[PDB]
């Protein structure tokens, strides 16, 4: 079974597709990070001719791109700025698929060039108090999958209840994606980017570098020759540590 | 207490 991202826009149909096991369980689809408690480049503007020639606005040499900052609407290249991927939701062509043992996952629907933006990891941003509260709730409920992503010291992203299809990217000890933290509007966001050419049909993975606070570690089924056997690796850390101190 | 659980940690890929 597989589904495209558009399938998640229709809740009623998503829900009944889920009853027949045709789509993953329902969660709240959001366009950007939601906080539980709240807290310009020097590119030379492309001519119309360069635009027509296929020149890239704010490409490799953009001072903002280089520091992993997105441009605003006030960018010198304006509409044509190619450095506003997070804000324009310019995700890769990706599908959500049911895997053998890891639950649902992500898969390339087209070839994906190296260093291609895939999706933003959206969710509810928690502080330490909120994180601890949800650690308990998720344990009480006996959740299997976990969706905590460290953003900064007092900010963890939690896509358990709210997020987008990025919450489906499985771990691999030998992955074809990575996280990159991007500054968007003075706020930090995390997004997945490919680390290499990913052929169409290939599953999309990143290395969790998982900080396990659980008593028992989950077994990893990535199937790599360098697989570490478990998510979190050898060590178990405290709750506060996983949570960023 | 928690039987399972953990936090994913962003890092740049390095071979
Ligand atoms: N390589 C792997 N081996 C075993 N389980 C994995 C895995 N990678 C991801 N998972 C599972 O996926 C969770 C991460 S959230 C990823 C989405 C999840 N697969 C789902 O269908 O909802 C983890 O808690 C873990 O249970
Ligand atoms: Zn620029
Ligand atoms: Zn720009
Ligand atoms: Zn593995």
């Amino acid at each position: 079974p597989s589904c495209v991202m558009d399938d998640f826009r229709d809740p009623q149909r998503w829900k009944e597709c889920a009853k027949q096991g045709k789509m993953p369980c329902y969660f709240d689809l959001i366009e950007e990070n939601v906080y539980l408690t709240e807290r310009q480049c020097e590119c030379t503007p492309l001519s119309k001719d360069e635009r027509a020639q296929g020149e890239i606005a704010c490409g490799e040499d953009c001072l903002n791109r280089l520091l992993m900052i997105e441009c605003s609407s006030r960018c010198p290249n304006g509409d044509y700025c190619s450095n506003r991927r997070f804000q324009r939701k310019q995700h890769a062509d990706v599908e959500v698929i049911l895997t053998e043992k890891k639950g649902w996952g992500l898969r390339a629907a087209k070839d994906l060039p190296s260093n291609t933006f895939v999706l933003e990891y959206c969710g509810e941003v928690l502080d330490h108090k909120e994180f601890k509260a949800r650690v308990k709730e998720y344990a009480r409920n006996k959740n299997i999958h976990y969706y905590f992503m460290a953003l900064k010291n007092d900010e963890i992203i939690d896509a358990t209840q709210k997020g987008n299809c990025s919450r489906f990217m499985n771990h691999s000890c030998e992955p074809n994606c990575e996280t990159q933290k991007w500054t968007v509007n003075g706020q930090l966001r995390v997004g997945f980017f490919t680390t290499k050419l990913v052929p169409s049909g290939s599953e999309l993975t990143f290395d969790y570098q998982f900080q396990r606070y659980g008593k028992e570690a989950q077994k990893c089924f990535c199937g790599s020759a360098n697989c570490r056997g478990y998510l979190g690796g050898e060590n178990r850390v405290s709750i506060r540590a996983a949570g960023g101190k | 207490a928690p039987a399972t659980g953990g936090v994913m940690k962003p890092h740049r890929y390095r071979p």
